[PDB]
């Protein structure tokens, strides 16, 4: 049995457990992945390798997840590109920007990837994102086109608190975001 | 308190490696926002069996 | 408020969370970090870093460590040097070998090293350790001769169980070694 | 079952640095033995 466990409340302006990249920073309380700039990239990673499953068992984790994040643009109508809490191999560094959110390169699978990820979509991509032109969430497996989608109104400004878990007997990833 | 739920089948073992990374990644591009990030906790078990 | 925490109950040959140095390696089932040979090292370190005291607050974290493990000497005569479970900082490499158990590098206090340790010492250095030449348990700060020592019997090829605890608020590091 | 025990005061505000690894060593000098772990788990929490 093997168990990999953290809590952070609130981050320091030395946070040594996290790997940032891109323009990924912290401070007093808060990780800020990307400030309100254009063509910008900012990712941050947790230290120490996760064991996801065991080929020699067959067996999957069994994880949970949860954080609070918020949104602000400046220009309250124009929004991009968006946020993903996201799963890939140890080496994982930043991928394509703009409407790939810094983890995919492309809108068909690709199984080089290796990355499943929960985006908070912001900004309306035609040659993938739901026709419906809504703000979304959604569960991309090697992939920035999404394996299923989930209308979302966005609150500028607002703390949206979100967990994310997955079932190791029946494979589901659930996702839910709380605003207050 | 409006809430929101998206479920899925994924199966892990097809798609990403015994051992992973696990992050945030935020981006911008001719449209842009602050993305940030307040708490943070995430538990994860795996058997030998 | 932070945690970190882990837990790993038999060792894999791919056991990616941790770092090895010197000779330290993991097989199918244990962590080995010397074999039976002459003047060797080895050391393995969890991969992340932990957050053990605070500027602003002043705060410091109660923590708790368990493991089992075992020396296996062919001579039951000839045994040492021992073995430590220690704190340092985060780009701690390997100091002085054998007497000095690959975490200090001298007798006096130093306080360039800042590494609490907790040894397991199966050889008597006549420079450093206790008077009466017994195998001991001992806690060391910044010097390689003990703040503390308990006698302490070893039993060759046996698995001796640990709990090492650390209480914030009274600032008392406890040791304990059980046999079956 | 046979137990052994050891307590003391140690000052770590004053002793290691804000971030630390930890970890396990184990040497061998002129003479020798295998030092080996079979399982380990820890937990820690600053406020
Ligand atoms: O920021 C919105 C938008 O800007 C550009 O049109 C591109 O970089 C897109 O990839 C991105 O989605
Ligand atoms: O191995 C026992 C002993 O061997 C030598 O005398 C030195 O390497 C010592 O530091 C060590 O303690
Ligand atoms: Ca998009
Ligand atoms: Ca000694
Ligand atoms: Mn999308
Ligand atoms: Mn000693």
């Amino acid at each position: 049995t093997e168990t990999t466990s953290f809590l952070i409340t609130k981050f320091s302006p030395d946070q040594q457990n996290l790997i940032f990249q891109g323009d990924g920073y912290t401070t007093k309380e808060k990780l800020t992945l990307t400030k309100a700039v254009k063509n910008t990239v900012g990712r941050a990673l947790y230290s120490s390798p996760i064991h996801i499953w065991d080929r020699e068992t067959g067996n999957v984790a069994n994880f949970v997840t949860s954080f609070t994040f918020v949104i602000n643009a400046p220009n309250s109508y124009n929004v991009a590109d968006g946020f993903t809490f996201f799963i890939a191999p140890v080496d994982t560094k930043p991928q394509t920007g703009g409407g790939y959110l810094g983890v995919f390169n492309s809108a068909e699978y690709d199984k080089t990837t290796e990355t499943v990820a929960v985006e908070f979509d912001t900004f309306y991509n035609a040659a993938w994102d739901p026709s419906n032109r809504d703000r979304h969430i959604g569960i991309d497996v090697n992939s920035i086109k999404s394996v299923n989608t989930k209308s979302w109104k966005l609150q500028n400004g607002e703390e949206a608190n979100v967990v994310i878990a997955f079932n190791a007997a029946t494979n589901v990833l659930t996702v839910s975001l709380t605003y207050p | 308190v409006t809430s929101y739920t998206l479920s899925d089948v994924v199966s892990l073992k097809d798609v990403v490696p015994e051992w992973v990374r696990i992050g945030f990644s935020a981006t911008t591009g001719a449209e842009y926002a602050a993305h940030e990030v307040l708490s943070w906790s995430f538990h994860s078990e795996l058997s030998g069996t």
